[PDB]
């Protein structure tokens, strides 16, 4: 059951040009979860392995 | 503008062929853990000797002190039964898979797998899990079946009859699949034919279904029923794995450490009557308390997890549980004979000729406990059989184990519990 680290990424833009070019402004606030993260886990003994 | 998604990496061992499947099952039999001893360390067969250091380590699995052990205490390898139970299971599920391999070759390692995960699956149930034949533990939930090789999921515990359903079912596959008549004496440890047979007469024996039980047997017997003749040579083990009784010889019931620190209780040596030849050949000169040590393990070559003496007993109890007295009788005193000094023979066949069924299934008990003696099969057959009241003295102290007492079930080891919590 390998496989990639999967990751859930939500992002809000706000794009704001003002005065012909004079004034740009670029705002984005982003959360990005990731879970399945390829680590070393304590497994429980009847799995084969610690 | 090339890819197929099959490709090996070079720089490890990875299993592919027969040759490497029959090599990771070699490893998975050698780790095959010996808690069977420990197991019949719980019995009244043996006595833990009075120094500090080997008193430590077994003294409380010989008191039934299941609450507040000493942490020095000996632990039950709940690590190692699901390692090699792992490895049989990527065994099972790399067949049509397994290349470079005669279809008879793989078939059998595949067979061997299945027989030893049944095999795993029965003594661990034995130990952590409460007798088939005891009222309301069919019900009773007692060790988690493991039956796939995923890492990912948290296995609760299966009934007893889960865990013997799924023993039967194993048996089954490897009796379908093993097709090896009998292996090498140096890699006799491997399953063959009469390894399923024996299994499952024992497997039903345990279950208290007598018929198969006898039916298992006498296929064993009526395959191979040779036995030692314990009066042309005395000091002749029956369990030697290079004996002629010998059908599997993987576990080696007892460790170096255990049998180096237990001696043979001196009521158990009681038990074995003038004229008993396995009195003089499986213990050691006798200690000042009246106490031997034994012969029979402790080291590698006593290895042995079938034999026919042991087939015998079944038949003969299985016999006699089904009104069939007279096969019992004729089994018991086979066995008997095999060895009684011919003297004492004739006493034990003027008793044992006019014994009635409870009286003759007592002997045929008393006749398994003399002849499996150290071999990690007392507890057991008491576990099965009666769960009779024990009494035993050790230090100037008594400790009683009650009639049908919750403790004849070994609590699951500490690790396991830690590891999973859902135990």
């Amino acid at each position: 059951k390998l496989r990639w680290e999967k990751t859930q990424s939500v992002n809000v833009g706000l794009d704001f040009s003002v005065l012909n070019q004079a004034l740009n402004l670029s705002v984005d606030y982003y959360y990005r979860k990731g879970t399945d993260l390829i680590g070393k886990q304590m497994l429980p003994l009847e799995t084969g392995f610690v | 503008c090339d890819s197929y998604l099959d490709i090996r990496p070079v720089g490890s061992v990875i299993p592919q062929t027969a040759e490497e499947y029959r090599a990771l099952l070699a490893r998975a039999y050698l780790n095959v853990p010996n808690d069977r001893g420990l197991a019949c360390l719980r019995s009244d067969e043996m006595l833990v000797n009075d120094n500090e250091y080997d008193r430590n380590s077994y003294g409380d699995i010989e008191r039934w002190n299941d609450v507040s052990p000493f942490p020095g205490t000996s632990q039950f390898t709940w690590s190692n039964f699901y390692n090699v139970l792992f490895i049989a299971n990527q065994v099972i599920e790399s067949q049509k898979e397994i290349t470079e391999g005669t279809p008879e070759v793989v078939n059998q390692l595949v067979g061997e797998a299945h027989l030893l995960r049944a095999y795993l699956h029965f003594v661990l149930v034995n130990l952590h899990g409460q007798p088939y034949t005891k009222s309301g533990a069919l019900n009773s939930k007692s060790i988690p079946l493991k039956l796939d090789t995923d890492l990912e999921k948290t296995l609760g515990r299966n009934t007893v009859e889960e865990v013997y359903t799924s023993i039967l079912s194993d048996i089954e596959h490897a009796r379908e699949l093993i097709n090896k008549e009998k292996w090498e004496t140096v890699f006799s440890y491997r399953f063959n034919v009469l390894s399923v047979d024996a299994l499952q007469s024992r497997v039903s024996l345990y279950m208290g279904a007598w018929p198969k039980c006898l039916e298992s047997a006498e296929a064993v017997l009526a395959k191979k029923s040779v036995l030692v003749d314990m009066n042309e040579t005395p000091l002749a083990l029956p369990n030697h794995f290079e004996s002629v009784e010998s059908i599997t010889a993987l576990e080696q019931v007892m460790g170096s450490s255990v049998n180096n620190a237990v001696w043979v209780p001196a009521t158990f040596l009681a038990l074995y009557q003038e004229g008993d030849k396995r009195l003089a050949a499986y213990f050691a000169a006798p200690d000042e308390n009246g106490n031997r040590k034994s012969s029979k393990g402790g080291k590698r070559e006593f290895s042995c997890t079938f034999r026919v003496g042991e087939l015998y007993l079944n038949a003969a109890e299985a016999a006699a549980n089904m009104d069939k007295l007279p096969h019992a009788r004729m089994r018991l005193l086979e066995l008997m004979r095999k060895r009684y000094t011919p003297e004492a023979y004739a006493k034990k066949e003027n008793a044992v000729n006019v014994m009635d069924k409870n009286a003759l299934i007592s002997e045929i008990l008393n006749e398994r406990a003399r002849e499996l003696a150290f071999e990690g099969h007392r507890w057991f057959d008491l576990r099965r059989t009666t769960r009779p009241r024990m009494v035993k003295v050790l230090q100037g102290k008594t400790y009683i184990l009650e009639q049908d007492d919750p403790r004849y079930t070994i609590p699951i080891p500490r690790d396991a519990i830690a590891a999973n919590p859902g135990l």
